[PDB]
């Protein structure tokens, strides 16, 4: 132990389709 | 390949392409037939008239609506409606275009069956889909949730959708719409 211690979306899709028409 | 949208409503057929804002063709769903003694010879007398031609010549035509309350009753008139809206209104080949069609909820399944069969055999396509009108109305609203009251000429239905999940036990269809109001105004 001493050695170890030393080691340490609906909205976006639908608006996209609206702007596609 | 641009897809096709064709809302075959009870009153008005509305068809056009994807990625477009206004519908390309909006015209009423009527098939006219002559009801009088054709006395003049020749001059392009037709056995039938579809759409706005039947609207113009409506004094001498019996007009028939092939859709009543969302259900297609007469089918050869419906084929004439589809042939007119493919080849005259839109002037496109159905052999090279996928086609989305609309439908009221709680429809008879045989309408979907015969729609699929005619649309895959008479006007054979690469692909087809049948949707619900209120979901497209919620798409055009651009939002996520809500209740949609869609009221055409034959069908008035309420569809509630929360977070992109429809609730099919709460769909409420009523066959009271603009044609019934037209008959009541008569
Ligand atoms: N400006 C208006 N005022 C009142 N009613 C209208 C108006 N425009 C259309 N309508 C009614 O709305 C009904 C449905 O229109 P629409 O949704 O296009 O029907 P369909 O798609 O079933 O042919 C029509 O039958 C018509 O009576
Ligand atoms: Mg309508």
């Amino acid at each position: 132990r001493k050695q170890q211690l030393a080691e340490e979306c609906v909205i976006d899709a639908l608006l996209a389709d609206i702007r596609k028409g | 390949t641009t897809a096709l949208v064709c809302d075959n409503g009870s009153g008005l057929v509305k068809a056009g392409f994807a990625g477009d804002d206004a519908p390309r063709a909006v015209f009423p769903s009527i098939v006219g037939r002559p009801r009088h003694q054709g006395v003049m010879v020749g001059m392009g007398q037709k056995d039938s008239y579809v759409g706005d031609e039947a609207q113009s010549k409506r004094g001498i035509l019996t007009l028939k609506y092939p859709i009543e309350h969302g259900i297609i009753t007469n089918w050869d008139d419906m084929e004439k409606i589809w042939h007119h809206t493919f080849y005259n209104e839109l002037r496109v080949a159905p052999e090279e275009h996928p086609t989305l069609l609309t439908e009221a909820p709680l429809n008879p399944k045989a309408n979907r069956e015969k729609m699929t069969q005619i649309m895959f055999e008479t006007f054979n396509v690469p692909a087809m889909y049948v949707a619900i009108q209120a979901v497209l109305s919620l798409y055009a609203s651009g939002r996520t949730t809500g209740i949609v009251l869609d009221s055409g000429d034959g069908v008035t239905h309420n569809v509630p959708i929360y977070e992109g999940y429809a609730l099919p036990h709460a769909i409420m269809r009523l066959d009271l719409a603009g044609r019934d109001l037209t008959d009541y105004l008569m």
